[PDB]
RNA sequence: AACCGCUGAAAGCAUCUAAGCGGGAAGCCCACCUCAAGAUUAGAUUUCCCUAAAGAGCCGUUGAAGACUACGACGUUGAU
RNA sequence: UCGAUGUCGGCUCAUCUCAUCCUAGGGCUGAAGCAGGUCCUAAGGGUAUGGCUGUUCGCCAUUUAAAGAGGUACGCGAGCUGGGUUUAGAACGUCGUGAGACAGUUCGGUCCCUAUCUACCGUGGGCGUUGGAAAUUUGAGAGGAUCUGCUCCUAGUACG
RNA sequence: GAAACAACCCAGACCGCCAGCUAAGGCCCCAAAUUCCUAGUUAAGUGGGAAACGAGGUGGGAAGGCAUAGACAGCUAGGA
């Protein structure tokens, strides 16, 4: 149930020799260096912390300078912690190395990022609220809400009502998605899918859950 | 000759255990409550918390007469608009043991804020243990 | 307010507040519930005592 | 079955049986005699 | 009537009752019911007299039950039950192998069905299924669950049916 | 749930039910995704620091982050 | 309620009920199969586009698994519209001597408000969380999502 | 007092009291006062909405018909 962090680096395509163009995204995969294990009896749940990626000293904090040094790795860019089971922790030692190996090719992965934020959108992009009339007399309300309630009964605006705010910048998964190769001496993962996020954005790929 | 207040620093909680195993529900949230209001003592006046601290452990072994194991019902509503969620007496002592009684003694408290403070003496746990043997407290068949 | 204190000092030791009343009734006992109540929250022994009046009159 | 709020013993092979509280009738010699109060 | 009959127990047979827990022990196997807290067992010469604890409709609503359910133990184990289920079809067959039981009736798949421990099934021919069991109970939901997998059609007959099992016949294309 | 049971008495029979044992729906509770300890019951683990420390902020260079914020990166030991 | 609670319809955006339209599970059937008919359970989702008319509706065309019945100030004009109704102009028919009138018709005819509180959608600041700090997190709970066609095969088999 | 409730029930506020008795209504907790006593009924949370009509729920009361010249039910045989 473990994984991996990531980087997008892109989207390609990748042609069969049958002559179909795969839509496929580059993730690269840095070393993910184990910074702590969790299990139930100190934790009481079992986990595995890592981190990838690289930070100058200056910009690592003390708290976080001997967290790392107990493991004995090199500080991140992040820590990520996967919830992991007894089967998952199983050569998985603090200060341990967890590469692209751990996918293969042909296998169904779930990939999490942070969507592109679109900042402040409208009930029209946002929700697909339909667009008003723009002639036939309708007057500066073409990308309004619309009635947002009811009369008198309830005479509120009902909790949850689709409404502008902000769009994008958010925790999205998509599942379902195959490992179309695997490359770890150049840190590598071609996976079919979109990726929420944009290049540079890190990505976590787990192996899927629906299976 | 003047009436008394109990003068909150003077006054002392007790801590006491009560096993709620095989007990009615509501027969014994009743004595919790007097308990926690502290009504038992001479010195009670309704404006202090003169009461004590009750320790109950068993909470998921209380019981219910009739067909209320199966018929009572605890509804919720979350907020959100057909927001309205039910669990029974059964189910809900299979998932959250302590909340059955937690739920009768408190509909059974004053609702303020003396009542937010006098339930938060009530220690209920589902099981033959409690964390509380620092405070000592005495078994309290009620 | 006086009741209540009163029922709990009865209550500690014997019987309740409903059979003390009846208790110092039949006892001729004047006391009001105002210094009944006084003698229960300040002064224990003597309302052992009271009630012991009250307790063998019924 | 028929759910209604009068249920009788038609035939004379109908027996009023109640489960669950609830008066029913079943009949050994005709399926469509079967009843329940509802 | 049933309650006030007592169980009289074969020379193989015993009955012992420990802490409100009747085990019934003989030649065919072991077997054992809850007794209600509503029923005292009282034993005579080789004969089981239970009777209620109070004279009340309910307490002699619930010993008739124990004498019914303990006198099928004290058969059950002295010789044991035994149901007979016939299938009716063009291609319905059915093949006893061990616990469990495959049917083919009518289905794109056989189905395989398990027996309940206790149960045994075998075969002799290849469309009449005979199940045996200790406890009457156990022997007979194994049999309806096999005949519930194709109950019997009103039309032709066909399906999984109880041997000695009236079938109701409809008749098809009538005017 | 409706519905169908097994064994079974009240009620010598019968009976899904009274004791006991089953099957059974896109419905309920989980399971999936997102949020979530202001869950004031404010939880847990790993480190770091205490004669202004550990850090955080201001400021600056800024960003597929963004109304302002917030969030992310960097500030010469540097590709912001 | 007349020191003012804006009328019908449309648009936008909904929320709930179940007396269920589809899908799901069943009993009976004058249920062979395929299709149905009734009644029980079931509200999780889903539940068209047009022509006509101001229409809601209704008729019709073509679909669809289905084109549900309702409540919500006959939901929703400080969200939009303004076709009808219902001002002042004008005309026809009709009534009136007439000024005029008509749940008769016809052509035409100003829709204001920068949001304080509640509510809701987002996004912050403060303080608290038994010294402080950097991170990682458990999950009491909350929300989202929940639809369905057709083809092949079983098998032209069961049934007829 | 009737949850809240001009018109219902109890009762007619001169003022003050940290005195007592009661009315209607009440006495497990919110919330003052009985987890009071005696004999029963209900198993429906009826109590704490709703009828014709239906049912082998359960308790009680006046009578009856049949019965060890074997009564009711079951099973066997006949039912011409």
């Amino acid at each position: 149930a473990i994984g991996l962090v990531g980087k997008k680096c892109g989207m390609t395509r990748v042609f069969t020799e049958a002559g179909a163009s795969i839509p496929v995204t580059v993730v690269e995969i840095s070393a993910n260096r184990i910074t702590q294990v969790k299990n139930t009896d100190v934790d009481g749940y079992q986990a595995i912390q890592v981190t990838t990626g690289t930070r100058r000293d200056s910009r690592v904090t003390a708290a976080q300078k001997g967290h790392f040094a107990k493991a004995g790795v090199a500080a991140g860019r992040g820590v990520w912690e996967f919830r992991a089971n007894d089967s998952d922790l199983e050569g998985r030692e603090i200060g341990g190395e967890i590469l692209a190996d751990l996918f293969e090719q042909g296998q169904m992965v779930d990939v999490t990022g942070n969507s592109k934020g679109k900042g402040f959108q409208g009930g029209v992009k946002r929700h697909n609220f339909s667009m008003q009339d723009a002639t036939h007399g309708n007057s500066v309300s073409h990308r309004a809400i619309g009635s947002t309630g009811q009369n008198q009964s309830p005479g509120k605006v009902f909790k949850g009502k689709k409404m502008p705010g902000q769009m994008g910048n958010k925790r999205v998964t998509v599942q379902g998605l195959e490992v179309i190769s695997v490359d770890v001496e150049k840190g590598l993962l071609v996976i079919k899918g979109a990726i929420p996020g944009a290049t540079g954005g890190d990505v976590i790929v787990r192996p899927s859950v629906k299976a | 000759m003047k009436t008394l207040s109990a003068k909150p620093a003077e006054v002392t909680h007790d801590w006491f255990v009560v096993d709620a195993d095989g007990k009615t529900l509501g027969r014994l949230a009743t004595q919790i409550a007097s308990r926690l209001r502290g009504k038992h003592k001479t010195n009670y006046t309704p404006h202090v918390d003169t009461g004590d601290f009750i320790v109950v452990i068993n909470a998921e072994k209380i019981a219910v007469t009739g067909k209320k194991a199966q018929d009572k019902k605890y509804y919720r509503h979350s907020g959100y608009p057909g927001g309205i969620k039910e669990t029974n007496f059964t189910k809900l002592i299979a998932h959250k043991p302590e909340d059955v009684l937690h739920k009768a003694v408190k509909g059974m408290l004053p609702k303020g804020p003396l009542g937010y403070a006098m339930i938060k003496k009530l220690k209920l746990y589902a099981g033959t243990d409690h964390p509380h043997e620092a405070q000592q407290p005495k078994e309290l068949d009620i | 307010l006086w009741i209540a204190r009163i029922n709990a000092g009865a209550r500690l030791n014997g019987l309740s507040y409903s059979r003390f009343i009846n208790g110092m009734k039949k006892a001729n006992i004047t006391i009001d519930r105002r210094v009944l109540a006084d003698i229960a929250m300040h002064d224990a022994a003597t309302f052992g005592a009271l009630v012991e009046k009250a307790k063998a009159e019924l | 079955m028929k759910v209604q709020a009068s249920v009788k013993k038609i035939c004379g092979s109908c027996k009023v049986v109640r489960r669950k509280g609830r008066v029913h009738i079943i009949c050994t010699a005709e399926p469509r005699h079967k009843q329940r109060q509802g | 009537r049933v309650a006030k009959a007592p169980v009289t127990l074969p020379n193989g047979v015993s009955v012992t009752l420990n802490d409100r827990q009747v085990e019934v022990k003989g030649k065919n196997g072991n077997l054992s019911l809850r007794l209600h807290d509503l029923v005292e067992l009282k034993q005579e010469d080789d004969v089981v007299t239970l009777s209620p604890t109070v004279d009340s409709k309910e307490a002699m609503m619930h010993t008739g039950t124990i004498r019914a359910l303990l006198n099928n133990y004290v058969i059950g184990v002295t010789e044991g039950f035994e149901r007979r289920l016939q299938l009716i079809g063009v291609g319905y067959r059915a093949q006893a192998t061990g616990n469990k039981v495959t049917l083919n009736v009518g289905y794109s798949h056989p189905v395989e069905y398990t027996l309940p421990e206790g149960v045994s099934a075998e075969t002799p021919t290849q469309t009449e299924i005979v199940l045996k069991s200790n406890d009457k109970q156990q022997l007979g939901q194994a049999a309806a669950k096999i005949r519930g997998f194709r109950p019997p059609e009103p039309y032709k007959g066909k399906g999984i049916r109880y041997s000695d099992e009236h079938v109701i016949r409809k008749e098809a294309k009538k005017k």
